[PDB]
DNA sequence: ATCAATATCCACCTGCAGATACTACCAAAAGTGTATTTGGAAACTGCTCCATCAAAAGGCATGTTCAGCTGGATTCCAGCTGAACATGCCTTTTGATGGAGCAGTTTCCAAATACACTTTTGGTAGTATCTGCAGGTGGATATTGAT
DNA sequence: ATCAATATCCACCTGCAGATACTACCAAAAGTGTATTTGGAAACTGCTCCATCAAAAGGCATGTTCAGCTGGAATCCAGCTGAACATGCCTTTTGATGGAGCAGTTTCCAAATACACTTTTGGTAGTATCTGCAGGTGGATATTGAT
């Protein structure tokens, strides 16, 4: 049996393990860590997916693309901060216009 | 007629992603373009974590990264409520690992 | 009789601007023209170092990443006139935005 | 059979509308006259900046081509990590 | 009742003079206790009843201030940019946004 | 008073180092209310190292790394 | 011991310590013996380069011993270093004499 | 006496050594020294880590001197690099010639 | 141009918070041949991709004319703010200890790990059918603007 | 409020490239099992160092009074910056062929790891004068701001 199901996950605790030895951040690699890791990564993916999903729906579409993704990401407080210096190809911006730039009094 | 000098295996999570995709939205699809952000989502974060962890080792002259470091790493890196969940989510599967076989 | 200006339809100064902000904000395609930007990526390299090659892709980032830049800097700038109490962006605004960001001195 | 013609002053290959467009996307309504030029140079500084890097990659791997990865390595390393193109 | 025309350094001068005075000085510009009071008031909310190393608090009083000191230069600019000279808190808010603070 | 225990003249004193001529009345609170975030964020990152090495004292090393990873790196304490 | 590697290069920077220092952080599996020198050299020069302009800043304000303020003035008054430490704070360093334009007495001249 | 003897090894001494080869008659406060150790330290990692980064991109494992050059090329601004890039390509060929 | 009223900046004065230099000391940081390990350049060399011309064509940039309205300099002006200047509370301090608690230690099994088998699998080629969305035509309602 | 004139919602369809969907191979990677080898919990106590208390002082702060004028606020007015209009060029689009110069398989060696045993010196830990400076003393007159 596999270590994924073994920890009840979808991410590869095998493949992330490799990328911790070959990676060189330390010599000795723990045994809980690579699990904790996969898990960690998996939450995020998920978090953001469940986000640009509703986005995807908002504009009545069913195939999440970058735009919805950047709508997810940006339209949300905690994520934004995680990717404050990050960038997303065909990103699109969040629609928005400053106020004094709107016309009034005839 | 194919396989013309074996190209160094380019390996992504496009499966692992899409696995966890269907869980969130059963009927809701995904671009290459749309995915091809997602893989860097992982890509980006992993290294940010492996990194910050590696740093902690040498702050305590430790040679190994425990899932305790990862927590601290995540606890530092991942902000607000995103950290909380993760912390627990991390442990949850960790525990499923520690109490097996 | 001689009192009614002219006949052709014209929109007020800035009402196409609003019309457009609304637009180039709604979508996402890269905003300068491929091959003209292209050369500017070719020519700046060739000036660092000659006999060189750009991957079909690799100019793309340089562009994608490069708009992005400004559009986001532009935002910082749009904000700066507004702050000075204005609707118009004159260099200084940028220069100021560059300044604070820590881009110059 | 080669080409490689003279390559000078392309910055204006960044043209008023296209500049102006980013000014829309930016949420900008009224554009000064000096802008477009001022703008053209910042792009260069930019470009100028990221490409030293992406080449110093190519340059280094003993490469003669600016592979997608390079540019990205060079973007992230500057503060502007980009998702999409590779790595 | 009076004094027969007193010496009053017409306002603004003492300011410019203090700038001259304070810019070339290097030592910190906040009382250590109130700081160490505040350095201990907040910190608790992450781990309870702690101790601060001799240097630790000051390393902050370096940074904390160092952050502010600069944060002001930036504010002034904005004020000046709006053709002003007095730093209205709107400036600060604007000067936060830009660095990547409120945005 | 703690945060209010941060003096309006000290606010002025540090501002003068930035070359502030004229200080509006509101600034004094805002300064405190911009100094707070700074600290919360700084110390948060700091203590998190403490809590790793198993310590009840915020070391100096605890901080350097906080300010480094914060991006506001500091010089002359790491000893 | 006979003679030093740092002397085999003519420095005051421990080519020995470097080669071990470049293991503790775990920067790679293998190290080319050229690097620990190449590094030391650069670091060495760099340290000097400041000291120079810092020691240069000493006479100007009639004092002999270098204080932080002199190290800060050394750093910021240069271009190529100001940038190199555009994201760094020296403890107790203070700030360079800079008063903005509009602020001076009798309007703006 | 070897109990609390856990060393805090620093560049400080080497820095004073250098403090002399251009300004041989100069004092430096122990707090102004504390800075200079935070300097080279910073400069050490920065370059090292970059040369450490410069490995895997190329599927590398041995940090050769080259990737240090490049690290510093990538690291150090304008004119100020040129010298350093030189300074280090120097010493390398000296120790090549040396024992 | 006059000159009271301060703040400032020069050598000259001396004491202490602070750097300078020596002696005692010992685990470790460093250097040296050795015997063995493998990364990595170096050539043949397939194969993918980029530089390149082709020609069609067409959307999008240019530049010029004409105005509507936003900037700039206008004086202004009322209350917000620096200055002084009176206290006077409230940091500063050093002085020198209760006492943690971080440092330090020598243990000692769980945890990491490198070695040789084992078994799946996820990734690419290649092959071949579906299917979401850009995109064009076209028919009601929206917003803007001249009335 | 109504008329008029452009841009846009809103659903409608093609049509094809962009996803997703099989086989089939198939190389590495992932997992199982024991063996080795070790980094760090786990208590015990030292000792540098962190926490208020002590006990006079007044330095730095605040609440204070008055104007000195800077923010903001209108008023006007020249002219830039937008909307539009007429063109056309150079951008864009689609294949097509050399041919680079990149990538992977196959080889053999310069250089480096992993041991093992002796050698030099940087941090530690004091005891003592060394020493430039960091804050008072006159004395001077520029920088300020009344006349
Ligand atoms: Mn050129």
């Amino acid at each position: 049996k596999t270590r994924s199901s073994r920890a009840g996950l979808q991410f590869p605790v095998g493949r992330v393990h490799r990328l911790l030895r070959k990676g060189n951040y330390a010599e000795r690699v723990g045994a809980g860590a690579p699990v904790y890791l996969a898990a960690v990564l998996e939450y995020l993916t998920a978090e953001i997916l469940e986000l640009a999903g509703n986005a995807a729906r908002d504009n009545k579409k069913t195939r999440i693309i970058p735009r919805h993704l950047q709508l997810a990401v940006r339209n949300d407080e905690e994520l934004n901060k995680l990717l404050g210096r990050v960038t997303i190809a065909q990103g699109g911006v969040l629609p928005n216009i400053q106020s004094v730039l709107l016309p009034k009094k005839t | 007629d194919g396989k013309k000098r074996r190209k160094t295996r380019k390996e992504s999570y496009a499966i692992y992603v899409y696995k966890v995709l269907k869980q969130v939205h059963p009927d809701t699809g995904i671009s290459s373009k749309a995915m091809s952000i997602m893989n860097s989502f992982v890509n980006d974060v992993f290294e940010r974590i492996a990194g910050e962890a590696s740093r902690l080792a040498h702050y305590n002259k430790r040679s190994t990264i425990t899932s305790r470091e990862i927590q601290t790493a995540v606890r530092l890196l991942l902000p607000g409520e995103l950290a909380k969940h993760a912390v627990s989510e991390g442990t949850k599967a960790v525990t499923k690992y520690t109490s097996a076989k | 009789a001689t009192g009614g200006v002219k006949k052709p339809h014209r929109y007020r100064p800035g009402t196409v601007a609003l019309r457009e902000i609304r637009r180039y904000q709604k979508s996402t395609e890269l905003l300068i023209r491929k091959l003209p930007f292209q050369r500017l990526v070719r020519e700046i390299a060739q000036d660092f170092k000659t006999d060189l090659r750009f991957q079909s892709s690799a100019v793309m980032a340089l562009q994608e990443a490069s708009e992005a830049y400004l559009v986001a800097l532009f935002e910082d700038t749009n904000l700066c006139a507004i702050h000075a109490k204005r609707v118009t962006i004159m260099p200084k605004d940028i220069q100021l935005a560059r300044r604070i960001r820590g881009e110059r001195a | 059979k080669r080409h490689r013609k003279v390559l000078r002053d392309n910055i204006q290959g960044i043209t008023k509308p296209a500049i102006r467009r980013l000014a829309r996307r930016g949420g900008v309504k009224r554009i000064s006259g000096l802008i477009y030029e001022e703008t053209r140079g910042v792009l260069k500084v930019f470009l100028e900046n990221v490409i030293r890097d992406a080449v110093t990659y190519t340059e280094h791997a003993k490469r003669k081509t600016v592979t997608a990865m390079d540019v990205v390595y060079a973007l992230k390393r500057q503060g502007r990590t980009l998702y999409g193109f590779g790595g």
